């Protein structure tokens, strides 16, 4: 029931979005310039701080 | 229109509630002649909104709506392109017309755009229809200048169901 | 020779979280059902020919 | 399109972003009048990897 990851980098993107990433919310502060083999996304994650989305 | 359809294939059935949407001042019943319940008439879930005289200002407004039962709601709402700019001008006045749609996963603008096309049915102006799933609590907002078909009741979904296709 | 699985790699191609266009997510979850059924319909016979080779 | 929508985090104005996948020479132009939101920094990717999802 946890993520098994053991030699591959692994990202937990805690209350931030992959597309979060690109535009860089205070929520994605950190995983500005991220790198790894393994992301995880979450159900809290939010893409954009102002009301918004991503088109395709 | 092929998600629309899929999705009222698995509708089970489909349940009316009504969307209030009060207006002022401008008419509210359409009349055309290809559409004929008895003499002249439109969609019966559909409200055709005019100017209250030919060649006449149409006020903007903004009509929102909520949602408040657990399913998600179906809203359809039209835009009207009318077969010419100078039939645009008797129905709905001069100037550009814009109609905003707003929820809080969807949003998109539509402009109508006046020109002549072939005869189909008696009328050469067409109309699309676009639709939207709201969430189970989602407010959707219908600020809009003109050329706007709104819906008079919403639609939610039934149950489950199989959608097929046959001539026997 | 059975117990060893797959090399492939496969992606996300649905986000759980958030719907996909319905057009699309409708004709990935019959592909989804119809890969599934094939698989299932395998795995079926497979266990009763290993069964009744091993018994013969 | 100005106009007026539901409000979401206390603002009714919203932000749609578009993207392209620009080659490894050519050349983006962005010709604007207004209601632009430029980026501050290219976006290029780094290597392979794989994205999962998950509450874990
Ligand atoms: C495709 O199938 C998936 C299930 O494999 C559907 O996902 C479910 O959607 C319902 C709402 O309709 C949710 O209550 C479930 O929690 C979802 N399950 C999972 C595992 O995500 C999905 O809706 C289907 N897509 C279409 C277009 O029908
Ligand atoms: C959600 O449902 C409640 C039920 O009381 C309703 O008052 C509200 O306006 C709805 N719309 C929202 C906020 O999404
Ligand atoms: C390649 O990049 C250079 C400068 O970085 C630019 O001047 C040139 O126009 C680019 N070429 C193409 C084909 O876009």
């Amino acid at each position: 029931p946890r993520i098994c990851s053991k030699g591959k980098r692994t990202v937990d993107l805690g209350q931030c979005g992959l597309l979060g990433t690109i535009t860089g919310p205070p929520q994605c502060d950190q995983f500005l310039e991220f790198s790894a083999d393994l992301i995880i996304e979450r159900r809290e994650g939010s893409d954009v701080c102002y009301p918004g989305k991503f088109v395709n | 229109e092929e998600a629309l359809r899929q999705i009222l294939r698995e509708s089970g059935g489909i349940d009316k509630e009504a969307m209030g949407f009060t207006y002022s001042g401008i008419r509210t019943n359409g009349a055309t002649s290809s559409c004929r319940r008895s003499g002249s008439s439109f969609y019966a879930e559909m409200k055709w909104l005019l100017s209250n005289t030919d060649n006449a200002a149409f006020p903007q407004m903004t009509k929102s709506y909520k949602n408040t039962r657990k399913n998600p709601a179906l809203i359809v709402w039209g835009i009207h392109h009318s077969g010419s700019t100078a039939e645009q001008t008797k129905l709905y006045g001069s100037g550009n017309k814009l109609v905003t749609v707003g929820s809080s996963n969807y949003q998109q603008s539509f402009v109508p755009s006046p020109g002549a096309r072939t005869q189909v049915n008696g009328q050469s102006g067409r109309i699309d229809f676009h639709w939207l799933m709201l969430n189970p609590n989602d407010t959707v907002t219908f600020s809009f200048n003109g050329a706007f078909i709104a819906p008079d009741r919403a639609s939610f979904l039934r149950g489950k169901s199989m959608g097929i296709q046959s001539g026997v | 020779r059975l117990i060893e699985k797959t090399n492939q790699q496969f992606e996300l191609i649905d986000n759980e979280f958030t719907e996909v266009e319905k057009q699309i997510g409708n004709v990935i979850n019959w592909t989804r059902d119809s890969i599934t059924e094939v698989w299932s319909y395998n795995a079926e016979l497979l266990v009763a020919m290993e069964n009744q080779h091993t018994i013969d």
